[PDB]
């Protein structure tokens, strides 16, 4: 009944490859398809509701997470594994910065936190890396509106846009093509659904998919009035319909 | 044997249009005896300001302890904290300490560098935020203070009129205390520049 | 407080004032002193509001884990969890319990549980400051197997004498009635029970 | 290939080996049977005479838990007194906060949930032992029988140990021949029969009967062991119906 | 402090007064004694303000994490229960008087939790020096089925009982309206009925009346540079 | 094979090798006897010495006034475990004023010996004792194995040839058991019984050890001279 | 190849272990079905006691966690009970600390990311089980969660695992194609037990005796298992029609 | 038990070698080149990336060049990752001397400190050794300007001019070829960028490429200054070199 795994599972090979990273990146790009792309005004990020069965409510299943009020993250890789480190993310966010600055992090720092997390999954003992990619998506007060990128190595970038997982590859050569530095929220919300129907290949509708962006500050979904410096959170899910209004104009 | 009344000391810091004013007295001492005459009290982490009555021992240490963190904030955010967040900060720290508190009074003084706006906050010492408009006192001439700033205060007051509210503010509470006073500091915090000033006072 | 626990014929009956103080002043007039930690097993609380409410909230956890493994706890189980937590707690609590319970088997059960953490089973118990009071009333006038309504009856003469000299007691007299038809939740305000 | 030598693995197959082999190992044992009766139970246990310089009588397989429990084992005898030990902590603890003695198949998860717990960690090894154990509780008389997995059921008889098919093959006559039940003094006589007849399998070495018996008019729901003139009663019944 | 919370027709109002007092002295003229849970869950504090303080946005933390975690809005029950809990275990040293009002969709609930870890259920609570001010008022003129605009006249008439009566309590009034199918209306100076009169006279002084002994200009940027 | 690396390993026919190699250390062992009767139980213990220049290493140890045993194995496991015993006895006596019964001391043998067979990282002990005692049901003699089994007997031999012991007794079993109130005939039975374990080698004055416990007799060790009335 | 026996990847970034604890699953050859009516959630699951000498009623694979959530477990006995005693206990601790009942959907998650860890540490395996949570939650209504040795989970209308799971699967989606509803509309619990029946009968090809069957039924505030008499009353009442 | 998966990080090889700092060197080989070159009045600390994307995200971007303190700088080779974990706890270490002797720490102990981490993964734990490299630029009141590296076995030394990650070999070559020791800031800038010209494996050395930074003892009035380029500096620098 004792932990007696207090050795590496990740270690250097003779090449200088640490194999249990560049196994979980292989896990990563089989994993559906996901995007985030940075607008002027906006942050967009996407992915495919891959449904395991009919029957399954996949509604019921969030693959877009709210980790702050103004920041949210998506992935591609294994669907448990992301589900706890957006349990851990949210909590860090309140430990390590709420709590002793009275306001929440900006993305860069929740960012390097959920990276720190990931890092020691990658040398600490008994533990394998997490196999998933994030994209992070987010908005503060003095950097602006960002993207991240966030690997099982405990590696991120900033993007300005991207895609990871299944069809990446063709998914980033899309985005050059069609990004830059003068779009629009709504702009970058339609090249989202045109680059994500590609690596779609049953239903391409408002059930199917999952998207949600960092924008305008939402008082309405706030649940509360009387304080003029809290002015509601930047990230929204957009609704099943508001999804299929944009798919007619496609 | 009360901690806060064995140095001596006080603070008052004060809003005008764009711009804040914060002033301590300059002395330490071990309750009679006066010790030293340059004991300031004020210091500051970028632009913001943080003035520390009450035990000289905990006035150092948390000196020590917010330049520490503030440095660290700076690294990692890229830029100065400003004074909402480090106000927040303070309060923070002195509740970790709850139950073996520090024995200080402190005061933060700033202008958010992004909204120009004039800020000010005390604290008692287990971290309950008073954040006024008008004005903060602090020390064991709060009382004198409390009179003074009360009566000597009008809003929006220009950095220059603003000086001399403050200044009469502090002396003449300083001369109502046996454990305050021994000279005195005064800053004139403006959006992109601080002035400061000693003050001429009795030396008694 | 005045509270007290009867067994009668067909199960048991607890009753309590609803008097809350805070030194003379009155925190709470409408108190509910008497505390669900199983559906047909309840308890009466006197001493600290905050030790008894912390004490009948571990039991009410425990009993409900005990359900989920084995079944329905005994009305002696439940005492013995009292017990357990006042008596290895008794250096830092001020606890007066009356635990009192329906089994179909056992029929009506009351156990009390004074500050020390021992227990006693009886056929019926008082506590509270207001008890002192009544102590002679009680003795005087107790049978055992009373109809539902004599231990009603009963009940409700007792904690209006405990009401009537006791400062600490007052308020409404609120009483739960346990058996094998389910739980009935009864009241008596002060124009009913003043003027016995 | 590989699977087999760390407990805790699955095989391709879903299949925990080293708990497979620890069932081997229980195979190899003596015979110990659990006999349901009426308003009790019955256990018994087949005991090897290695040798004549073994003292009779005194080299005591079966095992109280409480008051109100039997436990007998087959296999590796020091696994089964482990488990027991365990078993008599839990009992304890269960007395001392909830008052009531623990209940049979309370007791029973408790075994069970520590033998599965050594299933699954490399760092410990499963019981060598299959346990048939039971009592009298409050709800009435419970048999049961648990594996080196951690598998257990309730059982009207059980059987384990190197005798098992021909101990079982007898428990199911039983079962058919009584379906009103089995009284305490006759689940006694048909316990010493089985183990004789079970022992056909062990027919090597001779050995000594144990026997003993939880019942709620015969022992007031307490665990007795059996002896003297009962005990010989039953070797009686038992080398009459062998001849 | 005077702090009390009452129940409404379909829903829960608190209030509070805005004065903060060391000892005899007033240390804060406008303060927030009404703190913030969730959305729709507020808690009025008395006692020790720092810990009344420290103590709902902690609650309020792990009640937005669980919030996030189950996916669902949170209950009042969970923050009474966090909340006493947390008291509970420290034994009345943290010195927090707490009213918790709040709605989820079980419905309206109102509470009141004490410093060593009791909670009461009411259809009107106060709590604070100016309790037993406000008591009298509610107790006076509380009945069934209050509409908002007599439920608002009411909380605020008991703190103001506070205000005028107690000198531990003084200044505003600020309100919390949590309404069943509504978002909560917080209403923080309410009633201003302490306005400072005028001043008699102007104090500032003829520039150059403070005697100075030295200028200098302080370097408050990262490296002045070359 | 692949399945004797450690302990905590079963073999695919349920056996425990690390457990039977412990075992083997017991056969490489010296031999010793145990036997009793109705009023005595005897420990005869053949020492082993390193060579002619060398003490023979000690086989019998004393655990209480009423208890002791006869190691044949690793002799500092048979150290770690007397000393064991030894608190264990002096528990019952400080506790309860009761002297520690010797069926229930090999209780606690079992369960000490088991906790090494199930667990990682530690190893099986490699001894075999041989206890005696009198208590308050009479003479009792004991035989533990590293394995857990603790077994009650009559007599028995463990160590090296210690079959021809074993076998004798077996055959004697009728006679030595009636020997009462005679510890100098018990002796002389434990002393015919280890000579069938003798090859080569004899009895000698500082080779053979003897220990006794009885019903008025304390649990003493004879070696030297004092066992030269025996040769 | 080490790969396959800890919880790390391999080369292809799969974990043998996971996929090797969902064979696991099938160990008992035992096939469960859930489905929701419009006040209740109905879970079936076939009960197979091969030994005459078997005590009959101890052998199940439904649990109450607590008074509102029912569990059926997919796999193994021994982790199938480690699993039913961490939900009980998760399910109190959660009661006591939050003061509300523990949700279906919350403790599903839990359990999830307990299973999580397993696949993550490499101490500890996975448990070789699937387990279905049912209740009529107070919130969200009629609900079924199902959780895996991987530590995926995920809601249902209905749902089947087991052996023949696929056969059940097809079935219970081709009758939801045609009514075009989440759920089974009936009033009573007693017709969707019937229907869950019914419906297993016809995937499964197999008829049933009142011994062949194991129920279920999750209701406002209770969640109980049905006795053999009770699944009898509903065997006759299926025939009769 | 466990035993059987132990990889047994910290253990010498029969000719007495760490396998594992052998292997993270190996590692560190592939990463993009980091140049550190010490002038009298300056250090200059250029470095190359690695992922050249046009959608990268260059001005908010950061995987070369970090900041421990005011004075000190480090440029980075190897895992980020590792890197960060690291560069985090020389920040706190710069930090609590700073507290403790009201003075900034010396650039020689902040380095041995972080050296002595990374030693200390080589010979107890059993967890695999960072894989990373550092050149650190500082500047303290003492020696003045100095340059320093680390590697995986925790063995730091001092330079005049240094590189780390790919090419080593070759930029040390080329740097002890036109390195004189009263050189100035403002060559060095230009001999740092000429030599990850020569030894880049990319086609062309650009500006979104490269992290660029210099501490100078020429601030305002004998004060000193760290300048982390932004991408339009850089660019502007490379066509003042004449590389583009
Ligand atoms: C009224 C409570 S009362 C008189 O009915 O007990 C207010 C409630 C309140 C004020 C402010 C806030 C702000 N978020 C929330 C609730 N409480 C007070 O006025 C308390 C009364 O003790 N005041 C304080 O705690 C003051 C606050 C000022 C410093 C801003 N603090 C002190 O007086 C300290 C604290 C102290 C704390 C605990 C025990 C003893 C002393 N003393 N000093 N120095
Ligand atoms: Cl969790
Ligand atoms: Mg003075
Ligand atoms: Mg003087
Ligand atoms: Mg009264
Ligand atoms: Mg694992």
């Amino acid at each position: 009944m004792t932990d007696r795994y207090s050795f590496s599972l990740t270690t250097f090979s003779p090449s200088g490859k640490l194999g249990q990273i560049d196994y979980a990146l292989t896990a990563v790009k089989q994993g559906v398809t996901s995007l985030g792309i940075k607008a002027t005004n906006g942050v967009v990020i996407a992915t495919e509701k891959k449904s395991s069965s009919p029957l399954a409510m996949s509604e019921t299943l969030s693959k877009v997470s709210l980790l702050t009020p103004d920041i949210g993250a998506v992935y591609s890789g294994m669907g448990p594994d992301y589900r706890v480190l957006v349990d851990k993310s949210r909590k860090v966010a309140h430990t390590s910065y709420k709590r002793i600055y009275g306001e929440y992090p900006p993305t860069k720092l929740l960012v390097s936190e959920v990276a720190k997390i990931m890092q020691e999954a990658t040398q600490s003992g008994g533990v394998r890396p997490f196999g998933v990619s994030l994209l992070i998506a987010g908005h503060d007060e003095f950097n602006g509106f960002s993207l991240y990128q966030v690997d099982p190595s405990g590696s991120y970038f900033p993007w300005k846009a991207t895609a990871i997982g299944k069809g990446s590859v063709a998914a980033k050569t899309f985005l050059e093509k069609r990004w830059n530095d003068e779009l629009e929220l709504e702009d970058a919300i339609h090249i989202a659904l045109l680059t994500l129907k590609e690596s779609v290949e049953g239903e391409f509708n408002g059930d199917t998919i999952e998207l949600a962006i960092i924008g305008d500050e939402n008082p309405d979904l706030l649940g509360y009035t009387g304080i003029p410096t809290d002015k509601g959170p930047r990230f929204r899910k957009l609704t099943s319909q508001e999804i299929n209004d944009r798919l007619e104009a496609l | 044997s009360d901690p806060s009344s064995i140095n001596g000391g006080i603070v008052v810091a004060m809003t005008g249009k764009d711009c804040v004013a914060i002033a301590c007295d300059l002395r330490l001492g071990s309750q009679s005896l006066g010790v030293s005459n340059k004991f300031e009290k004020i210091f500051h982490y970028g632009h913001v300001f943080l003035g520390i009555t009450g035990l000289a021992t905990d006035v150092t240490t948390l000196n020590e302890m917010f330049r520490y963190k503030t440095n660290l904030y700076k690294l990692k955010e890229e830029r100065a904290i400003e004074p909402e967040t480090f106000t927040q900060l303070v309060s923070s720290s002195l509740y970790e300490r709850r139950f073996g508190p520090y024995f200080v009074g402190p005061v933060v003084a700033g202008i958010n560098s992004k909204s120009g706006k004039p800020f000010i906050a005390g604290f008692d010492l287990i971290g309950c935020i008073d954040e006024a408009k008008d004005f903060i006192v602090s020390g064991t001439a709060s009382d004198q203070l409390f009179g003074m700033c009360e009566s000597l205060y009008e809003p929006n007051l220009e950095p220059e009129d603003l000086f001399e509210t403050i200044s009469q503010a502090l002396l003449n509470a300083a001369d109502r205390d046996a454990l305050s006073g021994w000279g005195a500091v005064v800053y004139i915090i403006k959006k992109d520049e601080v002035v400061k000033r000693y003050l001429k006072m009795r030396q008694d | 407080t005045s509270i007290m626990a009867v067994t009668f014929k067909d199960g048991v009956i607890l009753g309590a004032d609803s008097r809350t103080t805070t030194g003379a002043y009155i925190a709470n007039r409408v108190t509910d002193k008497l505390t669900r930690v199983h559906d047909k097993i309840w308890c009466c609380r006197s001493g600290s509001a905050a030790d008894t409410q912390a004490i009948a909230d571990i039991v009410q956890y425990h009993l409900e884990l005990y359900t989920s493994q084995y079944g329905t706890p005994s009305t002696e189980t439940a005492a013995s969890v009292f017990k357990e937590l006042c008596y290895e707690n008794k250096d830092n609590l001020t606890a007066g319990i009356i635990v009192a319970g329906y089994d179909d088997k056992n029929k009506g059960e009351v156990y009390t549980i004074p500050l020390g953490g021992s227990v006693h089973k009886l056929p019926y118990a008082i506590a509270g400051s207001g008890s002192t009071f009544i102590y002679g009333y009680c003795d005087k006038n107790f049978r055992e197997n009373m109809s539902k309504e004599e231990t009603v009856d009963f009940i409700k003469h007792s904690l209006s004498q405990a009401i009537k000299w006791d400062g600490s007691s007052g308020g409404v007299i609120r009483m739960v009635v346990l058996t094998a038809a389910g739980v009935e939740r009864l009241i008596f305000y002060p124009d009913e029970y003043e003027q016995l | 290939t590989g699977y087999d030598l760390s407990n805790s693995v699955f095989s391709p197959d879903g299949r925990n080996f080293q708990v497979e082999y620890a069932v081997k190992a229980v195979e190899n044992g003596t015979t110990s049977i659990g006999i349901k009766c009426n308003d009790g139970v019955v256990f018994a246990v087949e005991k090897l005479i290695t040798s004549k310089l073994l003292v009779p009588q005194k080299n005591v397989k079966i095992q109280v838990v409480d008051r109100h429990i039997g436990c007998v084992y087959s296999g590796l005898i020091p696994d089964g007194r482990h488990l027991v030990n365990r078993g008599r902590e839990e009992a304890a603890s269960f007395k001392k906060l909830y008052k009531t003695p623990i209940p049979i198949p309370a007791f029973a998860d408790r075994l069970g949930q520590y033998v599965q717990a050594h299933t699954l960690y490399n760092s410990v090894r499963p019981f060598g032992v299959s346990t048939i154990f039971g009592g009298v509780d409050k709800n009435g008389a419970h048999l049961y029988m648990l594996e080196p997995s951690g598998s257990y059921w309730g059982y009207k008889g059980a059987a384990t140990g190197k005798g098992r098919q021909s101990a079982k093959a007898e428990l199911e006559k039983l079962v058919d021949h009584h379906p009103e039940g089995l009284s305490a003094r006759e689940a006694v006589k048909q316990a010493a029969k089985i183990i004789y007849l079970a022992h056909e399998d062990n027919k090597e070495k001779d050995f000594e009967l144990e026997i003993s018996w939880c019942s709620l008019s015969e022992t007031n729901g307490l665990h007795k062991f059996v002896k003297g003139d009962l005990l010989q009663e039953a070797i009686d019944f038992a080398q009459k119906e062998i001849n | 402090t005077t702090i009390a919370g009452l129940v409404f027709q379909d829903g829960v109002i608190l209030g509070a007064d805005t004065r903060a007092t060391n000892d005899s002295v007033v240390a804060d003229k406008s303060c927030e004694k009404i703190h913030f849970i969730a959305p729709k869950i507020y808690c009025c504090g008395a006692g020790v303000a720092a810990d009344a303080e420290a103590v709902t946005q902690l609650i309020g933390s792990n009640i937005e994490l669980h919030s996030l975690y189950t996916s669902r809005e949170p209950r009042v029950v969970s923050a009474l229960q966090m909340l006493k809990q947390h008291l509970f275990k420290y034994q009345g040293h943290i010195g927090a008087y707490l009213i918790v009002a709040g709605v989820d969709p079980t419905g309206s609930h109102l509470f009141s939790i004490h410093a060593h870890g009791s909670t009461d259920v009411g259809y009107y609570l106060s709590l604070g020096s100016g309790s037993l001010a406000a008591m009298a008022v509610l107790e006076s003129h509380w009945k069934q089925d209050l509409t908002k605009e007599e439920a608002i006249k009411l909380a605020s008439d008991a703190i103001q009982a506070g205000i005028w009566n107690d000198l531990g309590s003084g200044s505003n009034v600020d309100v919390c309206v949590m309404e069943i199918g509504k978002d909560a209306e917080y209403l923080r100076n309410y009633l201003t009925p302490n306005v400072r009169e005028e001043k008699q006279k102007s104090y500032k002084f003829p520039r150059g009346t403070t005697a100075v002994l030295k200028e200098s200009i302080v370097n408050i940027c990262d490296i002045q540079e070359e | 094979n692949n399945y004797d690396g450690d302990t905590v390993t079963f073999s695919p026919t349920g056996r425990l090798f690390q457990v039977e190699y412990a075992l083997e250390a017991i056969k490489q062992g010296s031999v010793t006897v145990g036997l009793r009767s109705n009023t005595h139980a005897v420990l005869v213990a053949l020492k082993r010495n390193a060579d002619e220049l060398s003490s023979y290493q000690k086989k019998i140890i004393k655990c209480d006034e009423h208890m002791g045993l006869s190691l044949a194995g690793l002799a500092p496991d048979a150290r770690v475990l007397s000393n064991y015993l030894r608190q264990q006895c002096n528990y019952s006596s400080l506790v309860f004023n009761r002297k520690l019964a010797v069926e229930r001391a090999g209780h606690l043998l079992c369960d000490k010996a088991q906790k090494n067979t199930q667990s990682y990282g530690g190893r099986p002990y490699g001894v075999g004792l041989l206890i005696i005692g009198y208590d308050k049901s009479g003479a009792h003699l004991l035989e533990f194995q590293p394995s857990g089994n603790v077994t009650e007997l009559y007599g028995t031999a463990i160590g090296a040839r210690s079959q021809g012991a074993k076998t004798y007794l077996e055959r004697t079993l009728d006679t030595f058991i009636k020997i009462d109130g005679n510890p100098d005939e018990l002796i002389k039975a434990g002393v015919e019984a280890i000579s069938q374990s003798l090859r080569d080698e004899s009895l000698t004055v500082d080779n053979l050890s003897i220990a006794i416990v009885g019903k008025d007799t304390p649990f003493t060790i004879y070696d030297g001279e004092a066992v030269a009335k025996y040769i | 190849g080490y790969d396959r026996h800890i919880t790390i990847f391999s080369p292809e970034g799969r974990l043998y272990q996971v996929e090797y604890a969902f064979k696991a699953t099938n160990q008992t050859n035992i096939n469960s079905l859930a489905v929701r009516g419009k006040d209740c959630t109905v879970v079936i699951s076939q009960k197979k006691v091969p030994d005459k000498l078997l005590d009959p009623t101890t052998v199940s694979y439904i649990f109450c966690i607590s008074r509102t959530i029912g569990m059926v477990v997919n796999g193994p006995i021994p982790d199938a009970r480690n699993a039913a005693l961490r939900a009980k206990a998760e399910a109190a601790e959660f009661r006591y600390k939050y003061g509300y009942d523990m949700p279906c959907d919350v403790l599903a998650k839990r359990m999830a990311n307990l299973s999580q860890i397993y696949t993550q540490r490499a101490y500890m395996r996975p448990l070789g089980v699937i387990l279905t949570f049912v209740s009529v939650d107070e919130e969200l209504g009629p609900s079924i969660y199902k959780t895996d040795p991987a530590g995926y989970y995920v809601g249902y209308k209905a749902t089947a695992t087991g052996p023949k799971q696929q056969e059940i699967t097809t079935n219970l989606e081709n009758h939801f194609k045609k009514s075009k509803i989440d759920h089974i509309n009936e009033e009573s619990w007693e017709k969707v037990v019937e229907f869950a029946i019914t419906h297993m009968i016809d995937a499964l090809g197999t008829e049933f005796s009142k011994n062949d069957l194991e129920v279920g039924v999750a209701t406002k505030d209770k969640f109980f298992t049905l006795s053999a008499e009770n699944i009898e009353e509903r065997l006759v009442a299926i025939a009769e029609q | 038990g466990s035993r059987r998966y132990d990889s047994r990080t910290t253990i010498f090889s029969p000719e007495g070698r760490l396998y594992q700092v052998e292997y993270a060197l190996e590692s560190i080989s592939h990463a993009g080149t980091a140049i550190g070159i010490m002038a009298s009045d300056g250090i200059v600390l250029a470095a190359e990336r690695k992922v050249t994307s046009t959608l990268l995200e260059q001005d908010t971007s950061t995987e070369k060049l970090y900041k421990l303190n005011d004075k000190i700088a480090v440029a980075v080779a190897g895992l980020t990752a590792d890197a960060e974990i690291l560069i985090n706890t020389a920040r706190i270490h710069a930090q609590n001397y700073l507290k403790t002797y009201n003075e900034d720490i010396p650039v020689e102990i902040l380095v041995r400190r972080l050296s002595d981490i990374k030693q200390g993964y080589t010979q107890h734990g059993g967890l695999r050794p960072f894989g990373v490299s550092f050149i650190y630029a500082g500047y303290d009141d003492r020696y003045g300007y100095q340059l320093y590296t680390s590697n995986p076995s925790g063995n730091y030394t001092g330079w005049k001019a240094i590189s780390v990650g790919a090419n080593t070999s070759a930029a040390q070559t080329l740097l002890q070829m036109d390195y004189k020791d009263d050189m100035k800031v403002d060559d060095a800038i230009e001999l740092a960028l000429k030599t990850l010209s020569k030894t880049t494996d990319s086609s062309a050395l650009t500006y979104d490429r490269l992290e660029f930074a210099t501490i100078r003892k020429g601030a305002n009035d004998g004060e000193v200054y760290q300048k982390i380029f932004k991408p339009q500096e850089i660019k502007d620098i490379l066509v003042k070199t004449g590389i583009t």
